[PDB]
């Protein structure tokens, strides 16, 4: 597949060839050229994978989360170009490097054919999401916000390093398609127990799972918006494809390891949901919202069923534009006002009407409204934990009810009201960020009209 | 313009590029050369052809 | 072994010792290293006369050099010790910390 | 080939060029007495190099072309405003004492290369040795803060150690009343409000310390004004010095190639300027540092290194 | 509307000869800006003796 | 100076509508701004939307759902005349498996 | 209670309490030879029984 | 001083190390060890100080015990077999002693303490030397006798040396003593692996050595040996302080940077023994030199401090003095992971 | 850490304890207002030593002048506050 691999090293050179002026619609361009390029990976067969060579293969799992990559990186060049004006040529073309070589390492990350190869990568893409936050970052929160990113992330990952190297002076592969053909269980002894815990910390954290989400919060609130654009709605993304891969060796012994983890996504998935609901800033609400809709990934995971990862792959996807929508809607009031506090801007339907539609879209995709994908997911995660267990429908419904309240309570504190006497500074939305709207909500309803694209290889 | 000689002057310090170049050449017709001769070896020692 | 070996190994471990605890002067400590010198020369000169290794004899004229530079060096540092501070203190040498 | 310790291993040695005019000279004086006209001509007659005294573009005339930059991005300090304001509030008075200072710094290492280099003599017309004179008076009319004193005393302590002081001092007496009168004579509208205070802190200064401990390092030339003009008999004055008493005559081969070695490399010459001290006086923004530094990368002979700007007619870069 | 950049506050805390300063180490003086400690005044006293009478 | 540092003041905000009073938000150029709108918005509604969702409509079947389907429609039909079973519990032959000898 | 105070105070607070007094315990020494030489001494006196006495 | 004696000395210096690696003599060991010892005190002290002095002092005490229990290990082993040639050390008690004065000669933990004070003494370019060019001699007799080496105590010194640079490492403001705690845990990384592959030991020391010179040479093109004062390169050239970043994230151990590399091979080795362990807490450990290089980068590349108003005049000159090697030193420091199977040409 | 931070008080207590340390005044009828010349019968030769043992004790010396006006524990008190810059 370096038919998608070599255009993106060759963005790069474009970028850093072309005139003071003429950057952000180079790069729009070609980047748009890409993902077309790269929908072409959704055409997948019913038996096995497309096997490219020795190093990259596509699966029916990773090919949507390709696309996706490939279509976020236009997004986040139009939602930064607003807030990098005053900002000198070259340092507006590292910005541009950083987000080329994150794509670049995401791409690498879901074909890589090997566990090593693909550990590699998907500890790669630490370096640009973490220069990123720390250099064009806003506040001194951001300092400390881009350390709980790199240390929770890394204490998790160097077990799963030394849990790898490991298993391959075992079994004598790391090769995916060898670990699945030439798979033996594993019997119930600590070793045994260490081995798993060491494939899925690394994971968990990632996600990430109740208890170590701290990281989280800080590091989408102190993001710039590309930044957390792309830490919502793929790097969250890379603990569920990891952790669907490892699971194939981890048989019989996650019938009860995964009990501890399933007890902490659905009570953490509540508390989240709960915690949205008494929240000052506005982007830490999406942002508990993101670690809800992962708790419900994490166990869809866990339960180990057909439909639990059908209903993952959708809700991946799903939630990947939802909240990157939402993060783009927050970030264009807080450009008009420079505050991220929810009840500072309100009646804001008032003075931005085409707006206030976006944002209700946006908030109905939230709360899963059928038949939008994110329902499609929720509802085969339901089934499937209700199959598992029929007291998990209580814990599930409750979840749904939450959602739902702290949803319209956005949507009502923001938007309708009356607005802020005092400020008067609130211009008509430009085109760009109608445009990036439209961009995030119309391919969701695309997929809607054909939800077997999403659905993942269990399909 | 400049309010000293600045010693590196208009022209380029040509026995320095000529000695660059010329390193450069060399050892490229070296490689070429030096491939050549491990591929007819080679060849040679198992009997190709 | 004989006694003479467990002699000559236990003035070597107690120059050592000698060295490692430093009281006030700098001289003292240079003192127990031509200790620990003298000792490992008188060891080798013995271990190679019992053995009758010929071209052997001649190591230990070579360690008695290398003995006296390492000495000189030594001397050299405490003159500019001293220089400094009037003192061939170790208390003194506290400037760098860890 | 530039000068290194290859130059040094293989010829080159600074001893062989001095030829008794050597000979470092520095003319001292208060304000507005004529000791540059005394200093042009003891350069003319004794066939020495003549250094005006170094302004806040001095840096200026030596990099680049000659010409002066705007203020903003070379100084950043005014002359002018500290005889309007002598005591406002946003640092200009040490601001320029301070950039004054780096001035002289590099003015007196650009003469030392020089003499060193050819083995011709050398005129200034004040030193590092002098430049605290100003910031005394400045101290003691309440124009500065103390901490700024000290922050001078730190950064002279570190950078004037490292050099060798003038051969000879020569120093221009003239009494108050009469600089004042030579001031109005003048005409600039900004000397007129010198205090008179100011140019007697000045004069304290200079005869109650420069001159006492410089008088341990060489003897000083100290004449009247009336005996200033006379040209040539200061001239004839200083051919007839015994110069065996300081630190010049104790000088050899490897002690000159190590200050020959610190001249050159301005860089290494204006390290200690620069200390990490955050007074408010001198301590910018890291957004106005930005800003400023981003301006003067655009003038037209400043983005890159000097053989290396097409923009100012620069050719053959491609194969520089 | 400007991003946050360190002042000399922030600058401050780097400054000591260690960070995460105790009551031992307040005292600990960083070295000074080029590496030579001031001279000490050791001064050696010279030998005094009589030259005679005897 | 009862100061700390000097510092540039913190500017205000400049509105694109100012000197543009159709914008577009893009950038302060108005040629530029215009054409990025322009390349934008077919590059991302033209080329990539419509036309990417008509490709993945008339994607061929690799998924083999039609192929099943009357793989399916052929066995059923088989084994329905033959009165055969419709579908077999065991989806192995019993005859190519070797059980332990003893279970005692 | 929990996401601000205690999921704070286990993991990460306790991790950098715990690094920082290590570190303080660590750099924080005189510089005095006596002191380290005797340590010196010490190290070379262990190792010769715990582990140079089991061959 | 001269540069005829400085160029005599540095070429004394080599040839002790040198003869430390080609000799197949205890006595030439010695003598080795003896030569470069007596060449390397004045390039101490070339700019003399009192700093320079006590730093030449205490690793003139430090080396001199060291080379005392490396003769007194010689020469129980000849007491014991009759045998100068470099081998399997037929004594245990010799072995011991061996060890622990090798380790001393490294600045491994528990003798680790003359490291910091020594570096910070001395200026960046005696500190180069000191910490690039003066592990290769002891580390090769380690080489040479590691069938011998007894793992208890070795492994103890590097868990030790890991622990104790990282925690050291810390709580430092200057450059020098933060390079000196870097050094005692690649030391520590460098020696964990010896009993099990001397290959990996080599390919260590030498991206570890190629890292460093890349560190001391951005250190010395941008005049800083304080945080502080490392804080102004940004203002005067911000291409050196963002190289300096990225070759401080190389030292961390991230992928896909080269300083990973290293690691990454020791920890692989250690599981192909049984080993699990000690790899994961080692990597654990090194998280902390991770948070000290990160808190660097912070202060001097990705946030701006304030300056100051005589930078102006910096601003107008140019760096004299070019080190021909920094580019190449920069680029094998950050892009060589991809080449990582050509270190099977190292063995 | 170093000496603890000095207060008034315990000056008051040190200079009080030298004074009664000098065999030429009796403890009980010293005070820290008393005058050395009318109150203690002091004469100034007897002064100077007093301040010499001030300067012991405290550590520091004081000129001539200065010190020749403290003619009561007070003063001594108050200067060597003032010279320590002490306001507790
Ligand atoms: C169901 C009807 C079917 C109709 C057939 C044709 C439908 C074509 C629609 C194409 C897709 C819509 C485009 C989305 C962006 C919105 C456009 C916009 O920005 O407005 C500017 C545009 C310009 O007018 P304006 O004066 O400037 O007003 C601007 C002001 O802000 C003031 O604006 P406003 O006050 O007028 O509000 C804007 C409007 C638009 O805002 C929206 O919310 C529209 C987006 C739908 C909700 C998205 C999340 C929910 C998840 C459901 C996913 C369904 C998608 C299916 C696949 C579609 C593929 C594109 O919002 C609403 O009015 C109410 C929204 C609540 C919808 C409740 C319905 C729930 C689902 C019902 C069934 C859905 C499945 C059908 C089949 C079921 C089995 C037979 O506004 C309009 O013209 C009105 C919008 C049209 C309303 C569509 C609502 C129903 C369509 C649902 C999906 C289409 C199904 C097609 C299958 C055939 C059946
Ligand atoms: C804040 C969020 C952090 C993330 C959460 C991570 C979750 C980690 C939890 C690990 C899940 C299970 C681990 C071990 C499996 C069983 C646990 C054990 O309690 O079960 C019994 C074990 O019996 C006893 O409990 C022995 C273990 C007692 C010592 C364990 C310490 C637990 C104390 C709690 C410390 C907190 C740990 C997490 C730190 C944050 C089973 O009896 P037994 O059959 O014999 O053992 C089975 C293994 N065999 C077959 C090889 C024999
Ligand atoms: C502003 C005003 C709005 C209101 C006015 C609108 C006026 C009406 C227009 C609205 C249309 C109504 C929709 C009704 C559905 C009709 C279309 C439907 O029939 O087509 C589907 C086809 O839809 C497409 O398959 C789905 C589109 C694919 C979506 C991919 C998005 C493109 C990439 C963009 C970036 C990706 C980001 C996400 C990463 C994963 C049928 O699928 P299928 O059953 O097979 O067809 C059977 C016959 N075939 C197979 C021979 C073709
Ligand atoms: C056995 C050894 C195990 C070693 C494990 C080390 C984990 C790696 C993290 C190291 C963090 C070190 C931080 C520290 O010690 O200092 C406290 C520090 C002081 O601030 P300074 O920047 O040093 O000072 C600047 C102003 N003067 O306080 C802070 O605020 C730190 C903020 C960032 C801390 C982030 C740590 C997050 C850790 C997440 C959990 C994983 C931790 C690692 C172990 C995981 C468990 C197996
Ligand atoms: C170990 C043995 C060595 C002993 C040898 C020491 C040599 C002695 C040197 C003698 C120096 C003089 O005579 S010095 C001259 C001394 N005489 C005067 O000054 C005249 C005025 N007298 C007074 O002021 C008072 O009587 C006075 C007592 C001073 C108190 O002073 P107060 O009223 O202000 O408290
Ligand atoms: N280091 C300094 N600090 C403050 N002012 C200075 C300094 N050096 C020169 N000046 C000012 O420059 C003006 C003229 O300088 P001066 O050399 O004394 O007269 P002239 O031009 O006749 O040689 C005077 O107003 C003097 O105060």
């Amino acid at each position: 597949m370096l038919k998608i691999i070599i255009p993106t090293t060759m963005l790069l050179p474009m970028t850093w060839m072309s005139k003071h002026n003429m950057i952000w619609i180079n790069a729009t361009v070609h980047s748009l050229l890409i993902s077309l390029i790269s929908l072409s990976l959704l055409n997948q067969l019913g038996e096995n994978s497309l096997n490219f060579s020795l190093t990259f293969f596509s699966d029916s799992l990773s090919a949507p989360l390709l696309v996706l990559t490939t279509w976020l990186l236009p997004l986040m060049l139009m939602a930064s170009q607003s807030h990098l004006s005053k900002e000198t040529t070259t340092r507006k073309k590292l910005y541009i490097t950083m987000l080329i070589l994150l794509q670049l390492f995401l791409i690498m990350t879901f074909t890589a054919t090997e566990l090593i190869l693909f550990y590699i990568l998907f500890e790669a893409t630490l370096v640009p999401t973490l220069i990123i936050i720390t250099r064009w970052g806003n506040q001194t929160e951001r300092l400390n916000a881009g350390l709980y990113f790199l240390f929770y992330t890394l204490a998790g990952s160097l077990p799963l390093l030394v849990a790898l190297v490991y298993i391959q002076n075992t079994t004598g592969s790391l090769n995916f398609l060898i670990i699945h053909y030439w798979s033996h269980p594993l019997s119930n002894s600590w070793s045994n127990i260490f081995m798993w815990l060491a494939c899925i910390m690394a994971f968990m954290v990632k996600m990430p799972l109740y208890g170590l989400h701290l990281w989280l919060p800080k590091a989408h609130v102190e993001a710039p918006i590309a930044g957390s654009m792309v830490l919502a709605a793929v790097l969250l993304k890379l603990g569920g494809y990891g952790m669907m891969r490892i699971t194939t060796i981890l048989n019989p012994l996650t019938n009860y390891m995964a009990y501890p983890f399933l007890m902490l996504s659905m009570w953490g998935m509540i508390m989240t949901s709960s915690i949205c609901l008494r929240q000052t800033d506005l982007k830490s609400l999406i942002a508990y919202s993101s670690v809800s809709h992962m708790a419900l990934v994490i166990v869809a995971i866990m339960i180990q069923t057909p439909w639990s990862f059908m209903g993952a792959t959708a809700l991946m996807i799903a939630h990947g534009l939802t909240s990157s929508m939402l993060f783009c809607l927050a970030n264009t009031n807080y450009e008009r006002v420079h505050s991220r506090t929810m009840i500072l801007a309100r009646g804001l339907q008032t003075l931005l009407p085409l707006m206030a539609t976006w944002w209700l879209v946006a908030s109905l995709t939230n709360l899963a409204l059928p038949p939008s994908i994110n329902l499609i997911g929720e509802l085969f995660i339901i089934t499937a934990s209700f199959s598992w267990s029929n007291i998990t429908i209580i814990l599930m419904g409750m979840n749904m009810m939450i959602t739902a309240l702290y949803s319209l309570y956005m949507l009502i504190t923001t938007q309708r009201g009356k607005y802020t006497h005092h400020i008067n500074n609130i211009k008509p939305s430009f085109t760009r960020e109608n445009a990036l709207m439209a961009l995030h909500i119309l391919p969701l309803l695309l997929l809607t009209l054909n939800p077997k694209m999403i659905l993942g290889p269990l399909y | 313009k400049f309010y000293i000689r600045e010693p590196p002057h208009g022209s380029p310090d040509w026995l320095k590029v000529g000695l660059t170049l010329g390193t450069s050449v060399f050892l490229w017709i070296y490689l070429i050369k030096q491939h050549k001769e491990d591929v007819l070896e080679y060849k040679r020692r198992n009997g190709l052809e | 072994m004989p006694l003479v070996y467990m002699n000559i190994i236990m003035a070597f471990a107690i120059a050592l010792a000698g060295l490692l605890m430093y009281r006030s002067h700098l001289m003292s400590s240079l003192l127990c290293l031509e200790g620990m010198m003298l000792s490992l020369f008188i060891m080798s000169t013995l271990i190679i006369l019992n053995t009758h290794f010929t071209l052997a004899n001649m190591m230990p004229i070579i360690l008695l050099v290398f003995a006296a530079c390492e000495a000189a060096l030594g001397l050299s540092l405490l003159v500019m010790v001293s220089n400094t501070y009037g003192t061939d203190y170790v208390q003194n040498l506290n400037l760098l910390q860890c | 080939l530039q000068y290194g310790p290859l130059a040094f291993v293989l010829g080159e040695r600074t001893t062989r060029k001095l030829t008794e005019t050597s000979k470092v000279i520095t003319v001292d004086g208060n304000i507005c007495s004529g000791k540059g006209r005394l200093a042009r001509e003891i350069a003319e007659k004794l066939g020495l190099r003549h250094f005006p005294e170094a302004g806040i573009h001095y840096a200026d005339s030596t990099t680049g072309d000659g010409k002066p930059l705007d203020v903003q991005l070379s100084g950043n300090c005014s002359l002018e405003k500290f005889y309007d304001d002598p005591k406002s509030n946003d640092g200009n008075s040490y601001r320029l004492q301070s950039w004054l200072y780096a001035s002289r710094l590099l003015q007196y290492a650009d003469a030392l290369e020089h003499l060193l280099s050819t083995g011709q003599g050398v005129v200034l017309e004040r030193s590092i040795y002098s430049d605290f004179v100003f910031l005394e008076a400045m101290y003691r009319q309440g124009f500065i803060r103390k901490q700024c004193v000290e922050h001078y005393n730190e950064v002279k302590k570190v950078t004037a150690c490292e050099y060798l002081p003038p051969h000879v001092v020569v120093y221009v007496d003239v009494p108050v009343p009469e600089i004042q009168s030579r001031i109005q004579k003048k005409g600039n509208p900004h000397e007129m409000k010198i205090t008179a205070a100011y140019l007697q802190d000045i004069e304290n200064a200079y005869k109650k310390t420069f001159l006492p401990e410089m008088s341990e390092k060489c003897e000083v030339l100290q004449y009247s004004a009336r005996e200033a003009e006379d040209a040539e008999k200061v001239v004839e004055d200083i051919e007839y010095l015994k110069c065996d008493k300081g630190p010049w005559p104790d000088q050899d081969d490897r002690t000159f190639h190590r200050l020959r070695m610190l001249v050159q490399n301005k860089l290494e010459v204006l390290n200690y300027t620069t200390i990490p001290v955050y007074l408010p006086e001198i301590t910018i923004g890291a957004h106005q540092s930005d800003r400023v530094f981003q301006k003067f990368t655009e003038l037209p002979g400043r983005k890159y290194s000097p053989g290396y700007n097409e923009d100012v007619g620069d050719k053959w870069i491609w194969l520089k | 509307a400007r991003q946050w950049q360190p002042d000399v506050e922030w600058a401050e805390q780097f400054g000591g000869a260690v960070m995460y300063p105790t009551k031992e180490t307040a005292h600990w003086k960083p070295p000074p800006w080029n590496d030579v400690d001031p001279p000490k005044d050791t001064l050696v006293s010279n030998l005094t003796l009589n030259f005679g009478p005897q | 100076p009862t100061i700390r540092l000097q510092e540039d003041p913190d500017p205000e905000d400049e509105n694109l509508y100012e000197k543009n009073p159709d914008s577009h938000g893009y950038d302060k150029d108005p040629i530029v701004d215009l054409w990025n709108m322009r390349v934008v918005f077919f590059f991302g509604f033209s080329i990539v939307l419509v036309l990417g969702s008509t490709f993945v409509a008339y994607l061929p079947d690799y998924r083999m759902q039609e192929w099943a389907r009357r793989e399916a429609e052929r066995l059923v039909k088989y084994r329905e005349a033959n009165g055969l079973p419709l579908m077999e519990s065991n989806c192995f032959d019993p005859n190519k498996i070797q059980l332990p000898e003893d279970e005692d | 209670l929990l996401d601000l105070i205690w999921l704070e105070t286990i993991l990460p607070k306790t991790t950098s309490f715990i690094q920082m007094k290590m570190s303080i315990m660590v750099s924080n020494q005189k510089g005095l030879i006596k002191l380290y030489f005797l340590s010196f001494l010490i190290t070379i006196m262990i190792s010769m029984t715990l582990f140079n006495y089991h061959e | 001083m001269n540069p005829i004696i400085y160029t005599t000395l540095i070429m004394t210096v080599m040839s002790g190390t040198m003869l430390v690696m080609i000799s197949s003599h205890w006595l030439l060991i010695w003598i080795g060890f003896e030569m470069n010892l007596l060449a390397m005190i004045p390039v101490l002290m070339k700019n003399f100080n009192p700093r320079a002095t006590e730093a030449a002092t205490k690793y003139f005490l430090t080396q001199a015990t060291a080379s005392m229990m490396l003769m007194m290990a010689i020469i129980i082993n000849l007491l014991y077999s009759g045998q100068w040639t470099i081998t399997k050390m037929f004594n245990p008690v010799a072995m011991t002693m061996m060890t622990m004065a090798l380790a001393m000669k490294l600045g491994l933990s528990p003798f680790h303490f003359w490291v910091p004070e020594v570096t910070q003494g001395i200026s960046l370019q005696a500190g180069l030397l000191l910490l690039t060019w003066q592990k290769l001699a002891p580390l090769s007799v380690l080489c040479q006798i590691s069938q011998s080496i007894n793992p208890n105590l070795m492994l103890t010194m590097a868990m030790l040396s890991i622990l104790i640079g990282g925690w050291g490492g810390l709580n430092q403001t200057q450059l020098r003593k933060i390079m000196a705690y870097s050094s005692i845990a690649h030391m520590g990384w460098m020696t964990a692996v010896l009993p099990y592959n001397t290959t990996m030991t080599i390919l260590n020391l030498l991206i570890y050595i190629t890292m460093t010179l890349a560190m001391f040479m951005l250190l010395i093109h941008s005049s800083a040996t304080t945080t502080l004062s490392l804080s102004h390169t940004w203002n005067k050239m911000p291409v050196i302080t963002s190289l300096m970043m990225v070759t401080l994230l190389s030292m961390g151990g991230l992928p896909p940077l080269s300083g990973f590399m290293p690691k990454w091979m020791i920890i692989q080795e250690m599981t192909k023994n049984e080993s699990i362990i000690m790899p994961t807490l080692m990597a654990m450990t090194a998280l902390l030199n991770l948070y000290f290089y990160m808190r660097l980068a912070y202060s001097s590349s990705l946030t701006m401090f304030p300056s100051t108003n005589n930078m102006k005049m910096k601003w107008q000159f140019e760096h004299t003095k070019q080190m021909k090697l920094l580019p190449t030193m920069i680029v094998l420091s950050t892009l060589v992971l991809p080449m990582t199977p050509a270190l099977s040409s190292l063995n | 850490s170093d000496a603890p931070p000095l207060t008034l008080e315990a000056i008051k207590d040190r200079v009080l304890y030298v004074l009664k340390l000098y065999d030429k005044i009796d403890p009980e009828k010293l005070s820290v207002n008393s005058h050395f010349m009318k109150d203690l019968g002091l004469d100034s030769l007897d002064q100077v030593e007093i301040i010499m043992a001030m300067e012991d004790e405290f550590g520091f010396e004081i000129p001539d002048i200065d010190a020749e006006k403290l003619m009561c524990p007070q003063e001594i008190v108050d200067y060597i506050a003032d010279k320590k810059d002490v306001y507790e």
